[PDB]
Formats: structure tokens, C-alpha cells, sequence
């Protein structure tokens, strides 16, 4: 009893707020994952515009 | 009288399908056949595949088990009868699983 | 603190290995058997080969056979043995179920068998949630 | 068959595209063991497994051109075994990717390969680094 | 070419059906080789068990009053039982089988068993 | 002495059951744990491909 | 060597500045497909890939020119 009900609890405890605490790190980065892509997918538009724009320019000429 | 058609594995041509009395068992426990090379117990047939000068074929060892006839002193927490009556299905089951997989 | 155990069974040979305790359940008695065992030859049928390995009591469930069980050099004959945790508590339970519903079935004497073997064959399954 | 051989490719690919060759071969002559493959051993079931994979490896989109630096990558993957995990259909997108995030991540990579123009331990370890991490999230999906 | 093109599908189709049948002879090979490792795999149960029965009908000089797997005493109702394999093409394997099977309960109907 | 045979029983059953809340927690939270991810990130990448296509 | 931009005409067997490969197969297979693909890798390259297309229809000349004016080569 003494050994295993703070051997088997407390560290259970703490292992299973730690994954949230990590779940919560990892979900920061997630947040950080949305500018991983969206500033430049929301130029997408404007790159898959502007790189046609140069052959558009080989149309003008 | 339950026999069966077993098909036993003698060669890699052809082999021929034998028929064999299964279920009366023979309590000797010499499982016989239909009557002219009736087999005699623990002399089992064991095929082993080697290549002849340059092919695949099948060979058959016919190994003799010997047995140690009795331990020193053999008690039975049974009684004579019903060890055997346990027995004899386990034997059943185990030739009804070779025959499947020579057969196979 | 053992002997050479060797469950076999047609095509397998299920748990070749040392324990210090053999608590396999015949018909007439559940013989507990343990080192420098004087040789018995037991009718071991349906139920739980019980072990007590030091680590753990992990139970096999045999569904029948015989055992030539000496001096610590045993063979336990067994017709079909699953070891250890292989077998899965839900999946027995409802095979429980199922062998219900085969044990109603019918015909006079010719196919009690069959539901007595059912019925023992969940008394093998019970080994599972109990493991 | 080419006249030239090996004669004529850089040494990444003279690296890697004997690998390449080899299990091609090997995986065309077990091809008619493919629809019959019952629980073979273990040699010929990873292989035969791997030249699956393989052929997929090697059917690419339409004039979708790969640089010599993704091909690259794109045959050691193939080969050497880092896509067995992945069945047979999602090699193709794990593939394109993993050559996306790669050449868009990994800027030594392509310094290496350019310049060097050999498979060096460097190199070969940043691309293994890189595909590890691109299948842990290829499994995040 | 339609003359020519024709010799070519067949060429093609023969070669492919060599390299299939090869690669079925060489599964086949296996699979014979897997069975006989199951075989010799089960072959020390087999044994102890052939060795035990010995044992036990050298300790009791088959005096029992049990065994209904001994029952021995009328041929009233045989029942004849075939293991057949189960593939396509099986060589001359069914036809074998079936033969043996069909010759041996007609000799049965001879003697008025009702065979199952 | 009851009271303190059974608070003894009791703290071994209060023991499994913070274990208990363990095993459940850890379930849930790490079902939300790609599932943060997934959340986030399919998001985002179906939301472009349409805004893409009207784009296009 | 010179980079098709294909794993398979790249690896198995190369194709080498100054070695002349041929690509030769049944009709409606890729032939002109590898060539320009081959024509379209060849973009970071230094390579003047003259394309010689003899007896193709008019149109499918057209598809072709438009096909590398799009992706630029
Ligand atoms: N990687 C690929 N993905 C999708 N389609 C492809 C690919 N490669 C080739 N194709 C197909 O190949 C066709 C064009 O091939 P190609 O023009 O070489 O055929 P061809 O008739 O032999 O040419 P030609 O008219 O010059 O003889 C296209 O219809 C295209 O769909």
C-alpha cells in the first residue's frame, strides 16, 4: 500500500497533466503551423497571378 | 466403422489415394487399412523432400520410435479406464490432422 | 524451483518452458504439481493449466489431452492449447454466449457430445476474463 | 538497355540507381509471383513488396519535370526501403510530399547535390533526418 | 497485321501463361515444404503419443470395460469420410479421390450399410 | 477500528480511482492530441484548395 | 549526363549529353510525352533542345509550342 499508492498515482498524475501541458505546446506549434502556411497561401493567389503575369508580358510583346 | 479416404503421399508423380479404418482404433493402437498392408503403430511414415541427381522428389523415412515402456514406478491419478477413454480421442485427433495434412 | 515443461499438441508445441508450480485439471482431481514430482500420468480434460510462474500466475487454457507428468521432465499431451494472454476476454464471453446457444440444440444422445464440448469449450474460454 | 550505363550518370546516381537497377530486375523477374504470394518468406515477400512499391516510385505525372537533385531523393526512398511502412497507393503522394518539403525545408540538400554532385554521408544522413520527419508527419497526415 | 499480330498475341500470351505456371510450381514447391515442416513440426507429439499408448496397454493387458472408440462388435453403418484439397487445376487429384470414393460405397450399398 | 480496516480498503480504492481518472484523461486528451492538429491544419488546406479554385 | 526529368529514363538508363537514345514504342504511348518532358526539365540547364516534329499535324504542332510557351521553355 505505502509503495505502490503514491508509486502508481502520483506519477500518473503528473505524466497525465504533463500531456496536456504538451498537448497544449504541440497545439502552439499548431497555431504556429496555420503562418507555417497561410501567409504565403494567401499570396498564392497573387504568385500564381504575378508568375503568369511575366508570360501575359510575352503576350503583350 | 468409420474409415477414410486419406490421401497418402508416396511419390511426387502420383499418389495413390489409400483408405484407412480410423475410429475403432484397434486399441493396441495399430491403426490397420483395408485389409492386405494393415499399418503397424509407432512405425511412422515421415516423407522428407531431397533432389534426386537433378529434380524435385520425396523420399519417405520410415523411423522407428522406440519407447521407454513404462516410468520406474507410474502411478495414475485415474483410474485405467478413463485415462484411456480420455486418450484415444487425442490419438483420433491427431491422426485426423495427419490425415489432413498429407493430404493437404 | 522447476521442471522441463512440455505442452504439445498436434501441430504446435505451445509453452516449452520452466515454472515453478503445474496446477492442471483432470477429471478426478485438480492436481497441483511442483519440483522433484514423484511420476504420475494424469487424464487431463477441459480447464485451466494454472501456472505460477515467480513473475506472474499467467493461466493457459487447455481443451483436453493426458500428461505423462515425472520427474521434472513432464509431457503434457494436449489436444488444443492456447498460452497465456493470447485468448480475448470479449470474444470469449460472447463465444460463452454462442456455446448457449449450441447447447440447446437437440437430437437424443448423438449430438450431446457436441454441446458438452461446447459448454467445455467455454469453460476454456472462461480462462480469459479471469487472465 | 543504354549503350553508355554507368558511364554517363553522376555519382548519386551511379550511387543509387544500381540499387535501383538491381531491385527492378529482381522485382520484374518475381512479378508473376505477385498475385500468387501466400505467405512466402520473409526475403521474397519485402522484396516483391518493395518493387510494388517500386513501380510506383517510378510512374510520374504528366510534364511534371523533377530536377536531378529530387529524382534523387525520390530513388533512395524508393530503395532503400523508407516508404515499405506505406501501402501501395500513398508512395505517390507521400513522395511529391516529401520532395516538397525537402527542397523547401533542406537548402543544404540542394548545395550538396548541385555542387557536390555525390551522395556524401552528409547528405545521405540530413535526407534520412528529413524523411523520418516527413513521415512522422505523413502519419500526422 | 492481323496474320502476324495475331502470332505475336499468342507468343506473348504462351510466355506469359510459362511465367505464371513457373511461378505456381514454385508456390506449390513451398507450400509442399511448409506442410512437411508442420508435419515434423507435429511428429514429437506423435511420437511420446505413440509411446504412451504402448505404456498404457503394456500396464493394462487390454483389460477394460470402457472405450466407446472401441466399439468393434458390427460393420451396421459405415461412415466413409474423403479429405480433398481445395484449389483449381489440382492435377488428377479430384477425379482420384472421387473415384476411390464412388468404388468403395458402391461396395458398401453391396453389403446394406447406408453409408454417410 | 472498522472505520479505519475500511478507510484503509477505501484509500486503495481512492488510489485506483485517481489512476482511473488517469486512464480516462489520458484517452481523451490524446484522442484531442492529433486531433488538434488535424482540426488545424485540415482547416486551413481545404479552405484553400476552394478559395483556390475560385482563385483559379 | 542530361536530366529528362523522368526516375525511369534517369536511373535505369540514362541518357548523357551526346549519347542518341531513341524512343522508339507503339502509337499513343508518350513518345512525344518524354520528349517534352524531356524539353521542359531542360529549363535550369544551358541546352538549345531543338524539337523537330515531321509529318504531326499542324495542331498538334500547336498544342506543343503553346505547351512549352506555358511552361516557358
Ligand atoms: N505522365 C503522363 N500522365 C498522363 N498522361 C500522359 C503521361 N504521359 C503521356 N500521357 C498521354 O500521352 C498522350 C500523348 O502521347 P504522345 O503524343 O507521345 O502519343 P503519340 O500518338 O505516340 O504521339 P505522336 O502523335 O507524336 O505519335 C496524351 O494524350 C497524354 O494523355
Amino acid at each position: 500500500t505505502i509503495r505502490n499508492s503514491e508509486e502508481l498515482r502520483g506519477k500518473a498524475i503528473e505524466q497525465l497533466e504533463k500531456a496536456r501541458a504538451r498537448l497544449k505546446k504541440v497545439e502552439m506549434d499548431a497555431d504556429q503551423f496555420r503562418v507555417n502556411g497561410y501567409s504565403e497561401i494567401e499570396r498564392e493567389k497573387m504568385n500564381l497571378i504575378n508568375s503568369t503575369y511575366k508570360t501575359l508580358e510575352q503576350f503583350e510583346n | 466403422k468409420v474409415e477414410m479416404l486419406y490421401t497418402k503421399f508416396v511419390s511426387l508423380v502420383k499418389s495413390d489415394p489409400v483408405i484407412h479404418t480410423l475410429l475403432p482404433l484397434s486399441p493396441k493402437g495399430e491403426i490397420c487399412d483395408i485389409n492386405g498392408k494393415c499399418v503397424d503403430a509407432a512405425e511412422d511414415e515421415l516423407f522428407r523432400l531431397t533432389t534426386k541427381e537433378g529434380k524435385l522428389t520425396v523420399e519417405r523415412d520410415m523411423i522407428k520410435t522406440e519407447t521407454p515402456a513404462f516410468s520406474p514406478i507410474l502411478e495414475f491419478e485415474q483410474d485405467p479406464a478413463q485415462i484411456l477413454d480420455a486418450l484415444l480421442p487425442l490419438y483420433l485427433n491427431s491422426q485426423i490432422l495427419r490425415a489432413l495434412q498429407e493430404s493437404l | 524451483m522447476t521442471l522441463n515443461l512440455c505442452v504439445l499438441t498436434p501441430n504446435r508445441s505451445i509453452w516449452n518452458s520452466e515454472v515453478k508450480e503445474i496446477i492442471l485439471s483432470t477429471n478426478s482431481g485438480q492436481i497441483g504439481v511442483l519440483p522433484n514430482h514423484a511420476p504420475t500420468a494424469t487424464a487431463v480434460d477441459i480447464g485451466i493449466l494454472r501456472i505460477r510462474l515467480n513473475d506472474q500466475w499467467l493461466t493457459l487454457a487447455l481443451m483436453g489431452g493426458f500428461a505423462r507428468i515425472g520427474n521434472n521432465e513432464i509431457t503434457i499431451l494436449v489436444n488444443d492449447a492456447e498460452r497465456g494472454s493470447d485468448i480475448d476476454p470479449q470474444e470469449a464471453q460472447q463465444t460463452l454466449e454462442i456455446a448457449e446457444a449450441n447447447l440447446r440444440k437437440a437430437e437424443g444422445k448423438r449430438q450431446k457430445i457436441e454441446a458438452n464440448l461446447a459448454l467445455r469449450r467455454a469453460r476454456t474460454r472462461v480462462e480469459a476474463s479471469n487472465t | 538497355v543504354s549503350r553508355v550505363g554507368s558511364a554517363a550518370q553522376i555519382k548519386a546516381m551511379k550511387k543509387v540507381a544500381g540499387k535501383l537497377k538491381l531491385e527492378l530486375a529482381q522485382f520484374a523477374e518475381l512479378e508473376a509471383f505477385a498475385q500468387f504470394a501466400s505467405d512466402l518468406d520473409k526475403a521474397t515477400q519485402n522484396q516483391l513488396a518493395r518493387g510494388q512499391r517500386l513501380r510506383e516510385l517510378l510512374k510520374q505525372p504528366q510534364s511534371a519535370p523533377l530536377t536531378v537533385e529530387e529524382q534523387v531523393m525520390t530513388i533512395y526512398t524508393g530503395t532503400n526501403g523508407y516508404l515499405d511502412s506505406l501501402e501501395l497507393d500513398q508512395v505517390r503522394k507521400y513522395l511529391v510530399e516529401l520532395r516538397t518539403y525537402v527542397k523547401t525545408n533542406k537548402p543544404e540538400f540542394q548545395e550538396i547535390i548541385s555542387s557536390t554532385k555525390t551522395f556524401t554521408e552528409e547528405a545521405e544522413a540530413l535526407l534520412k533526418e528529413a524523411i523520418q520527419e516527413q513521415m512522422e508527419r505523413f502519419l500526422l497526415q | 497485321c492481323a496474320n502476324l499480330r495475331e502470332l505475336r498475341d499468342r507468343i506473348g500470351s504462351v510466355k506469359n501463361t510459362q511465367k505464371i505456371t513457373e511461378a505456381m510450381k514454385l508456390v506449390a514447391a513451398a507450400k509442399v515444404r511448409r506442410a512437411q515442416e508442420a508435419v515434423v513440426n507435429g511428429r514429437p507429439f506423435s511420437e511420446t503419443l505413440v509411446e504412451v499408448l504402448y505404456n498404457m496397454n503394456e500396464q493394462l493387458q487390454t483389460e477394460d470395460v470402457d472405450v466407446p472408440l472401441t466399439k468393434i462388435r458390427t460393420v451396421k453403418k459405415v461412415a466413409l469420410m474423403v479429405v480433398t484439397g481445395d484449389r483449381g487445376l489440382c492435377g488428377g487429384f479430384n477425379n482420384m479421390l472421387l473415384k476411390k470414393a464412388e468404388s468403395r460405397i458402391a461396395e458398401l450399398k453391396k453389403l446394406g450399410v447406408d453409408y454417410t | 477500528l472498522g472505520d479505519f480496516m475500511d478507510k484503509r480498503d477505501a484509500s486503495i480504492k481512492e488510489q485506483l480511482s485517481g489512476v482511473k481518472d488517469t486512464s480516462s484523461e489520458v484517452k481523451q486528451l490524446e484522442e484531442q492530441a492529433n486531433a488538434v492538429m488535424r482540426a488545424a491544419r485540415a482547416e486551413i488546406s481545404a479552405a484553400l484548395n476552394k478559395m483556390k479554385k475560385e482563385t483559379q | 549526363p542530361l536530366q529528362t526529368g523522368l526516375i525511369a529514363i534517369d536511373a535505369m538508363i540514362p541518357v548523357g549529353r551526346g549519347q542518341r537514345e531513341l524512343i522508339i514504342g507503339d502509337r499513343q504511348t508518350g513518345k512525344t510525352a518524354v520528349a517534352t518532358d524531356t524539353i521542359l526539365n531542360q529549363q535550369g540547364q544551358n541546352v538549345i533542345c531543338v524539337y523537330v516534329a515531321i509529318g504531326q499535324k499542324a495542331s498538334s504542332v500547336a498544342q506543343v509550342v503553346t505547351n512549352f510557351q506555358e511552361r516557358g521553355a
